[PDB]
Order: structure tokens, then sequence, then C-alpha cells
């Protein structure tokens, strides 16, 4: 409710700033944060921050990480703000229960007079803690989160129905109604539940009703040739009595709700379109007249419907220059030699983050390759001391090493890459392409970027199933030899050991200078100049930092 | 008085004793109203909060929520203390001891700041007890509301960076002379966080309706700049009243309710009061029998009541 | 590399579907209202 | 001089401390011929200011002058009169068995509409009807009045602690407040909590019970409230009915003079303190 209502405040600010800007509320249900990865649990455990970026389809950069709130309250979502809760009195509405999520309202990008641009991604992030295993992404376009018109023709039914049931409190409870409610309930009778799922599921939404006024005078013309203080104010003090107070969450209960449902193009799921009255967000009928124009959402589908144009890359020259002498911002998508975003695709984002997984493998496949070209001498770079027996455990491992090398680059493919950037290396990267800017979640402890001996790991388990035995990328300080030591500092197994320390674990530490190692059991390890093989262009790597720093203050 | 007692609890060092001797007149702060109570909450491992300690605008917020005690007399066995908050009741007038590098007046009244100066922090040590003790110093008031915007303002630049490095310091301080330095070593957040904003939200009470027909005579201030000498002097150099000169809206609703008054009435509510509800309130007044116009360091002033 | 995108655009299609058939919830709808108040006007 | 005594001649048209206790709490009436003039003034003009002309005029109606002028208010004549107006109903409005029973109605509903008429036009009942005393004697005539009630420090309840023993008269009254109990000494106040046009103008009379300084007693002031939901501004009024110096002696009874719950307290140091409105 008012995690709707504070970010607003926020809309209250801007004044004048680089683009005028709008405002919309979107609740998203249970299983839409469960099938994209979130466990509900852990928000369970009400004011909850969100960083929100958001990012253009065709080309360009992002927004900065912006701070915005939340509600995350396990209810009948629609339900709750539909029949609200007094403390004395949560009888007041009984209803018929559904999903609940966060609720979190998000602005939106437009122009002067503005006409608002598909395709293009607002990102959120939920942040459990610091980490960014204590992290997810989500993805929405504005064809996703956008409606034409809203559907408060279902606020109808709803307001009637408060009033009968100002008429059903008094009559079952009696006399222990105080006295000022006993006076609004029969000033509402002189003017079954509530099911808050049919004010999404009755066919019913915004017109105009100009066209539908004259062709109803010109219906009930021939009907009449032939036979030739209002009910919201007692509303308050059905609030101000029953509660107590004026309660400005509630305030908007009692006024114009649409609850519009639309669809995610991410993982099929449902979620919530929401404006109220007197919001200043978007659907509000207390707004700013420069909003939202569905405009490009038609120009660019009917010139390549009627066309019959499947791709508009595939669309007439004629046909691409028209559209461009209309819609001027379209030259980016349609116009540029190789930009570091696809144009015209729906994973065009999603597209741009696995070259990166991509791009990385190889210049770590082609700089293993390097450091053992032929037949190596590794001798040792750590201080580990032997009984007598145990160098025999050390005659498997030169039988068993190869097959390492392979499954280690397997499972590097085999992880998501939405999974990968959690791991050490692809921070790593982060904290050298920043040096070519601090990168997210602050993993990268404050000493990270001092030195060239303050290494970064990522744990693999060397027998069995060749898996990651980690969250935390654990930064081990590394001194012919040189003797291992810890940083300084919710309980997983394996972070206990120096790096190479023990059997069972192959160790994986990366840099600032991008010079990595691979430290196996026995102080056998080596550097790798994968320095000499990254190769990220700068132009398509300053969309990746961007989408990928934070601005420390 | 309505005596309340202190005991030594436990164990004494022997020259450490004779620093309790030294410490008569000065001021303890415990958090009650008893009739014998143990010597740990009166240390400054009770001004630590939970985990951390306080900062020098966080010990004005511990200072806030406890009650300040005069030191009486001095037992080996007790140490018998005056609640100043009630038992202020002297017309013996309990004597208090100055700590602090200012020669006052006479008349001044006197609140208690923590030590934050360069080099009187007041730290004695007990190693029995094992405990540390921060003395307040006792200022004149104007000069005590002089260092309490200072360092909440330095806190404010806690929050934004931006400039460049070489800010002004807040940190040169002026009573007649007499340049001082303070310490500038740790601001915590919520200290100046909840400070910050008792000085944001009082600012808004504080204008009103009528108050917006004073902002009209802001190009009227300056006409007086230039044909006298006391106006001239009291525009400040540093101030943003030279920088915004570089209007009814009318809006008249009845005319009977007296604007130009209501708007001095309610500025003087909330900006009328910004000294006292940042820092702690002045109860002591600089009061010599002998005719005596100031009181030296170290020296043992006669004190009275509320100001 | 393609997989993710084929599998995405495909959920973006999976999507658009009932993006259109609640837009497409209208069909039977639209035409109640512009016949039935007016044959009892004829009568 | 720890024994002090006041006098002060007015009617018993108001408390009639025949009609009351050995221990009330009396405030006085001062500036009591007042307030035409104040309802038209210090309030903004969307008041309507003729309301508090007639209002009191109907209070001293129910109550010439003369030479007794009106003073000496009883601590029941605000508690009953706001019991219907703050958040206790059949328990608070036992004070108004008690006052029409013993003292009249006629003049408490007079002045029930002055709490809703003087707190209308931002004359709020704070700086009107000053603390007195304890009732200490009431050497009044029949219908006229001459009561001895002490102002001036401790000396009220010592001088009725060598010996009235300071009732709450209401258990809903003396706000149990500092449940995180500890020892030491009690710390009492006088606090007009309001609600300004959302309950459309709410009186309330009510003592708080802390080991509180005034500097920790503005944030308690801002802590524990509900009815913030106002913004016109100015709520929540206080001074210092000073120390009661224990909080040993703290009582619970419904036995008095009617069944009203009542709470002793025997011993206080009545610091009379000076009162606050600003926000």
């Amino acid at each position: 409710m008012n995690a709707h209502f504070a970010n607003e405040v926020q809309y209250d600010l801007t004044r004048d700033p680089s683009s005028p800007a709008s405002l919309i509320h979107v609740i998203i249900s249970s299983e839409c944060l469960a099938a994209a990865g979130v466990p509900l649990s852990a928000l369970v455990r009400a004011n909850f921050r969100v960083e929100t970026q958001t990012r253009a389809h065709a080309t360009g950069d992002c927004t900065p990480w912006r701070s915005a709130f939340a509600a995350y309250v396990p209810a009948d979502a629609v339900g709750a703000i539909l029949a609200p809760v007094i403390p004395a009195h949560p009888d007041l509405l009984p209803r018929v229960p559904s999903a609940g999520g966060l609720f979190v309202s998000l602005p939106v990008a437009c122009d002067a007079q503005g006409v608002y641009d598909p395709y293009t991604v607002a990102a959120l992030r939920l942040a459990w803690g610091p980490w960014a295993t204590c992290a997810r992404v989500l993805l929405f376009s504005y064809d996703e989160l956008v409606p034409p018109n809203t559907r408060y023709a279902a606020d109808g039914a709803r307001l009637m129905r408060l009033c009968r049931h100002f008429c059903r409190y008094v009559a079952r409870l009696g006399a222990a109604a105080p006295a000022a409610a006993t006076e609004a309930a029969a000033h509402l009778s002189l003017g079954p539940p509530i099911s808050p799922e049919e004010q999404l599921t009755a066919p019913g939404g915004d017109t105009a009703t100009a066209e539908d006024v004259s062709i109803t005078q010109e219906n009930e013309e021939i009907l009449a040739l032939v036979q030739r203080r209002s009910l919201v104010e007692w509303l308050d003090r059905g609030w101000e009595a029953l509660a107590g107070g004026d309660r400005p969450d509630w305030l908007w209960s009692r006024r114009s709700i649409s609850v519009v449902l639309r669809h995610h193009y991410g993982t099929k799921q449902r979620f919530v379109v929401v404006s109220y009255e007197n919001s200043v967000a978007w659907g509000g009928r207390r707004a700013r007249p420069p909003r939202l124009s569905s405009e490009l959402a038609t120009a660019l589908t009917e010139a390549c419907a009627a066309e019959r144009v499947v791709r508009p890359h595939q669309l007439s020259p004629a046909a691409q220059t028209a559209l461009l002498r209309r819609f001027p911002a379209l030259e980016g998508p349609l116009r540029h030699p190789r930009p570091v975003l696809q144009p015209f695709d729906i994973a065009a984002e999603v597209a741009f983050v696995a070259r990166i997984q991509i791009a990385c493998l190889r210049a770590l496949g082609h700089s293993i390759r390097a450091a053992l070209q032929g037949g190596p001498r590794i001798f040792q770079r750590l201080r580990y001391d032997f009984g007598p027996h145990q160098s025999e455990w050390l005659g498997e491992v030169t039988r068993r090493f190869p097959v390492l090398l392979e499954n280690l680059m397997r499972a590097l493919e085999g992880t998501a890459p939405d999974a990968f950037f959690h791991t050490a290396y692809a921070l790593a990267v982060l904290a050298h392409l920043g040096g070519q800017l601090v990168p997210l979640s602050d993993d990268i402890p404050a000493r990270f970027a001092d030195s060239d001996a303050h290494y970064a790991f990522d744990y693999y388990s060397t027998s069995g199933d060749t898996l990651r035995l980690t969250n935390r990328p654990i930064a081990v300080v590394i001194d012919e030899q040189s003797k291992c030591r810890f940083m300084e500092g919710p309980h997983r197994v394996c972070e206990q050991y120096l790096p190479g320390e023990s059997y069972a674990y192959l160790c994986l530490g990366f840099n600032r200078r991008l010079c990595g190692l691979v430290v196996f059991p026995g102080g056998f390890a080596f550097t790798i100049n994968t320095a000499a093989y990254l190769s990220l262009a700068d132009p398509v790597a300053r969309a990746v930092g961007l989408r990928f720093c934070r601005g420390a203050a | 008085c309505f005596e309340a007692d202190i005991a030594i609890p436990s164990g004494i060092s022997r020259p450490d004793a004779a620093a309790l001797q030294r410490c008569e007149g000065r001021v303890v702060f415990l958090p009650t109203i008893r009739r014998q109570l143990a010597l740990a909450d009166v240390a400054h491992e009770s001004f630590v909060s939970g985990g951390v300690s306080p900062d020098t605008l966080g010990l004005l917020l511990a200072y806030r929520r406890r009650f300040p005690a005069v030191i009486t007399r001095v037992l080996p066995t007790r140490i018998v203390a005056c609640p100043v908050d009630l038992g202020l009741t002297h017309a013996g007038t309990v004597n208090l001891r100055n700590t602090s590098p200012v020669d006052l007046c006479n008349g001044d009244p006197v609140s208690l700041v923590p030590p934050v100066f360069e080099g009187q922090a007041t730290d004695v040590r007990l190693e029995s007890l094992d405990l540390t003790l921060r003395f307040p110093v006792p200022l004149p008031t104007p000069l005590a509301r002089e260092i309490v915007a200072r360092l909440v303002a330095r806190g404010i630049r806690d929050l934004n960076p931006r400039t460049p490095g070489e800010l002004p310091d807040l940190n040169v301080l002026y009573y007649n002379g007499a340049r001082l330095s303070l310490v500038a070593d740790v601001q915590q957040l919520a200290s100046v966080n909840t400070e910050l904003r008792s000085l944001v939200l009082n600012m808004v009470y504080s204008i009103t309706e009528g108050t917006t027909l004073i902002l009209t005579l802001i190009p009227r201030l300056l006409a007086l700049s230039a044909q006298d000498g006391y106006v001239n002097a009291l525009l400040q150099m540093q101030s943003v009243t030279r920088e915004a000169a570089q209007a009814p809206m009318l809006m008249q609703d009845g005319e009977r309710r007296l604007p130009l008054y209501e708007a001095l009435v309610a500025w003087l509510a909330h900006a009328g009061q910004l000294g006292d509800i940042l820092a702690l309130a002045p109860a002591v007044r600089v009061c010599t029998f002998d005719g005596a116009a100031v009181v030296q360091s170290g020296d043992m002033a006669p004190v009275i009541r509320y100001p | 590399e393609r997989a993710a995108v084929l599998q995405a655009q495909r959920t973006a299609a999976a999507a658009a579907l009932e993006n259109a058939a609640l837009q497409a919830a209208e069909l039977p709808v639209d035409i109640e209202r512009r016949i039935r108040p007016i044959e009892q006007q004829v009568h | 001089p720890r024994y002090h005594l006041t006098r002060q001649v007015t009617l018993t048209d108001l408390c009639q401390p025949n009609a009351e206790r050995a221990g009330a709490l009396l405030l006085a009436l001062r500036h009591p011929t007042d307030l035409p003039h104040l309802a038209r003034h210090r309030a903004p003009p969307g008041r309507q200011t003729e309301r508090l002309a007639e209002a009191w005029g109907q209070l001293l109606e129910a109550s010439e002058s003369g030479c007794a002028r009106a003073g000496l208010v009883s601590f029941n004549f605000l508690v009953a009169a706001c019991a219907a107006a703050y958040d206790a109903r059949d328990a608070a409005e036992a004070v108004r068995a008690h006052i029409t029973t013993n003292y009249a109605g006629a003049r408490l509903d007079r002045f029930s509409e002055c709490l809703r008429a003087m707190v209308h036009t931002h004359v709020f009942p704070h700086e009107v009807m000053r603390f007195f005393g304890g009732l200490v004697s009431w050497v009044t005539q029949d219908e006229l009045a001459s009561v001895t009630a002490v102002c001036s420090g401790p000396q009220e309840a010592t001088h009725t602690g060598h010996p009235v023993t300071i009732p709450a008269c209401a258990f809903v009254d003396l706000d149990a407040e500092l449940c995180l109990g500890g020892p030491g000494a009690a710390f009492l106040y006088l606090v007009f909590t309001y609600r300004q046009c959302r309950d459309q103008e709410l009186c309330c009379v009510y003592v708080v019970k802390s080991q509180l300084p005034p500097r920790g007693l503005e944030a308690a002031l801002e802590r524990l409230f509900g009815r913030l939901r106002i913004t016109t501004c100015t709520y929540a009024a206080f001074a210092e009915l000073g120390v009661m110096p224990d909080d040993s002696p703290r009582c619970l009874h419904r036995t008095e003079r009617v069944g009203v719950p009542v709470v002793i307290l025997e011993g206080v140091v009545w610091r009379p303190g000076g009162w606050r409105a600003c926000a």
C-alpha cells in the first residue's frame, strides 16, 4: 500500500530533470518470483530496498542503480487493497483469498510529449544482503508493463458493496459500535463476499464513453417517443470510528481503483498493473497530461504487419525511412553497423550477456593452452610438507590429472551465465574492466585494489562430480616459495581452508591484474596470463561495466 | 540536597584514591535517582552502547537521557552526589569545578559539553576497577552554542564528499582571541542523522503563512548596507543574504488574523529553539559572592539554579 | 547462445498469447450492447 | 520554606470542594472572563470565530461575575467532560457518575461544548486553567467558596503527607508509561493530547508516569502516540506536575468519597513547572 505511496514521494521530486517521467504500480505475485529464482522464505522474514536501473533496447548506456522501496506481504495482494484489515475490525470486509507478493511501483522513461519506447528494459534487483549470491535480476519491457487503458469499471461494483458492508457490520454487531459508527451505517442504506479475482476476469475496462452516450441517447429517444453530502463522506466516519484515525493508506481504498492483469514475457507468468485515482503515477486521475503514447507499439508493428515483414531488418528501404521520417529515435536499431545490443530481438539483453559468457571462456580456454603448451615444469609455488606415505596420494594425482581440466571448463560451460556472475572470475574481470569503478554487490574487499598479491579464489570439487563448492569468492593473500594468508571478515562447509591445502579441492584464484592461479593440492600451482587473451572491446565493454558497476559514495 | 550516595565498590589503587580527591566539583552522569548505586553505570563503559561507543554528537544524545550530578564530598567509602535535576535547592550554592581553557565571566549560564578539546581530554584511568572516565567540560552557553552547530555541520559534510579536499575545517574557534582547535576523528551517522532531522523538521514549522511577506524585504536589507555602520556589520560576508539578492501573492482570506504577528510566533517556536533541542539544557549559572568578575581555570565557582 | 534466445523469444510468444487472449476477451463482449437494447425499440 | 499556604476566593459554581475529596488536583481559572477576544485572534480565518463568543457564555449560564470570580476548577471537571472525547468510554464515563451525583452535568454539558469549541478556533486549553494545588482546606461558605489549596513546591504533599494522599481520580488516568520497570523516583506531568479535525478537536486530560527528564520527555512525547494524523499543529502541550520522589507508593483502588477507580500517590515534590506547545 504505502510502498506504492512513498515511491510517489520520490515521484514528487525531479522538478525539472533530464527527462520527464511516469510511474507504474506493478504487483508481482508468488510464482512469478518463485519461477524467477527468488526464495520466498527469505523475503518473508515491510519496507525493503530495491536497486533498479533502466536499459535501452537498441544502443546506449544504462541508468545507475536507484534505491527504491518494496512491500512484500504474503496475502491476497489484490484483495488486501480491496478488503483492508482494521486491527479492531478485521471482518469489516470478508473476501476471497489469492496469491501475493511484493508491492513495488516502477518509474518510466518518457519524452517531451512522451512516446514510450517498447522493448526497452527496466531491471530490478532484490538484495537479500550484500553478496551477489544474495541477489537476483529481473527483466521488464514496457510492452510487458504498459496497458493502453485500465479497468476502473471493476471499481463500480466494489464501492457500493463497501456501503452495504457498513450496512452489514453494524446490524450484526449492534450496540457495540460507538456513536460515530452507528450513524454512518444507515446513511449508506438510503443510497456475498467480495472476490478480488473477478475484477481481473470480468471483461470490462475503460472507455471514453462520449461515443457511448450518443449511442444511448439515440437508443432511449425511441423509448421516450413511444412513452409520449454523498455516500463517500459517510465512508470517512465509517473508517474514523472503526479505526479511530485517518490512515492515508486506506484513503485510496475508498477512491477509484483499477486492477489490471498482464503477463510476463520471460517465464510465462502473470502480474498486476495498478492505478488509483489520486495517484500522480500513471493511470491516476491527478497526473500531468504529457504521459505515454502507444505510437511506437503501433508504427513498427503495422508497418511490418500490413507489409507482412516478419523481421524489420527485412523491412523495405522506403518502408524503413518513412518510419524514420515519422519517429526519429529508430536510427539506432535500424542504421548502426554493429550495435553492442542486438536490434529487434526479445532476448537482446540476454544475448548481450551470453556473448560475455562465451568471450571469457575462449579467453580462458586459449590461455589454459598457453601456459600448458608442451610438457610443463610447474615445480611448486606453496609450502606444504608431507608425511612419508602421503606421497602415494599424489601417485593418484599423476594419474587423476588431465580429466579435471576438461571438466572444469565443462562446468564453466555447465553453469548458467546468470549463475556465473556470482563467481570470482566474473567479478575479478569487473575489477579489471573497472581498471581499464566499483563492481556490483561489493564482494570485493577494501584491500583487493591495493596490490596484485591480493587474489580471489573459487573452489571446485576434485573427486566424484567436478562441482563448485562455494558461494563466496574467498580472497586469500599470497606472498620461489610463498606461504598463504587470509583476509579479514550463513555457514558453508569448504570455506575454512587455505587454497591447495588438502585433497579433494581445486583452487582457482584471480587478480585485478587478471593474472590468475590454478592451485592444486601440494604447492603445485602456476600463474596464467589471461590478460594476453582477454579481448574485450571497450565500447562493447562500456555497456557491460555500467550495468555491473556501482558508484561508491 | 536530597542526598544521593555512590559507594566505593571494590578495592582501591592507592594513588587513584587521591585521583578521586581532585575530582571534587566535577559532574557524574548517573541515569537514575538512587539512595545508593554502584559505580558501574558511572563510567564511559556505560556510555558505550551495545558494541559501539558514541561520537561527540552521540555523547550529546547519550548525555540527553541521563542525569548529571555534582560531586559534593569525597569519602573513602562513598561519594555523595547531589541530583542537579531536582536537588538544586541550595542557598549554600553547592560548588563545581571549572575544567575548561576559557576564563568565563560572572553571570554566564553554564551548560555541559563532552570532552572534545584537543588538550583537555579529562581522561583519568582506574585499573583496579577497570573503568574509563570522561568528565564533561563546563562552558559558557553562547560559546557552547557555537560548538554544537559546528560538529553537526561537520557531520553534514560526512554525508556528501563533490567538493575538493580543502574544506573549511569548522575547527578554529574565537573567544576575544584564543584560537581553539578541536578533535575531528569519527562521525557516527545515526547521531548525525537524528540531529540533522530535528534541524530540518523544526525549520519546517518555523515558516508560516504571514512569514512570506518578510521575504519581500530582502532587497530592502541591502539598502541599509551602504548608509550606516550597524547594518553593514550585521550583514555577514559569508552569508546567503548577500548572495540571494542577485510578491504578496495575494490569496487574501479575511485579513483579520494579524498575519505578520502570527509569523514571529511559530518561527520563535522552533527556529527560536535550536540550541537546546540539539544540546543539553543549561541549568548552571555563574554566581560568585566575593565580587570576583571572572573564575579561573581550575577554580571552584559557586553554582546557582536554572537561568 | 542461440538456445537461450530461441527459448526467451518462445516464452515471450507464449506470454503474448494471454497478452492477446485477454485483449481478445472483448470479441464476444463488444456486440451485446450494440444490438440488444435496439431491437425492443423496433418493437 | 517547605511549608506554604495559598488562598483564592471563588464560587462553588465550579468544583464545589465540599462535594470533592480531601485530595483533588485543582486547576485555577486564570483569565476567567477572557476568550471572546482570542476566539477572534490567533486562528486562520477558516474557523468561523463567532463560536467561543457564545460557548463560554453558555458555560457561566450553568456556571454575572460580581466580586467572586469564576475559578478553582476541579480535576474531575475535565476528565468526565472529555470522557466522551478520548479513547476510554464507560470507564472514563464513571467520572461523570462521580460529578453529576456529587457536584452536575449542566455545567459539564456547556463545557464539553467548550472542549469542542475552544480547540476549534485554536484557543487551546493549555495556559488557561493553570495549576493551583491539592485542596488542603475548604473554609468555603454554603453557595460561595474560600479554599486554601497550596501551590509552591513539595510542601503540599508533606503537609498532606505528615497527615489527602493525591488521587489520580481515574485508573484510565495516571497513564502507566514506562512498563520497562525499574527503581527510582516518579516525575509527574500534565499533558493535553489533541486530535485536530480528525476526531473533530479532541480534548484529553491524563497524567503520565515516568522517571524521565524534560529533555527525555519531548521525544517521549513524539513516541508512543497514535494521534499524529493531523497534517493543524501545536498538539500535546505539557507542564511539570512535579516529582513523586518514590515509585513504591503508587496504588490501585476503586473506592472514593459511585464506584470510581482511583490511584493513591503518597508523597510528592510539587514542582509547578512550565508549559510548552510548538509542534
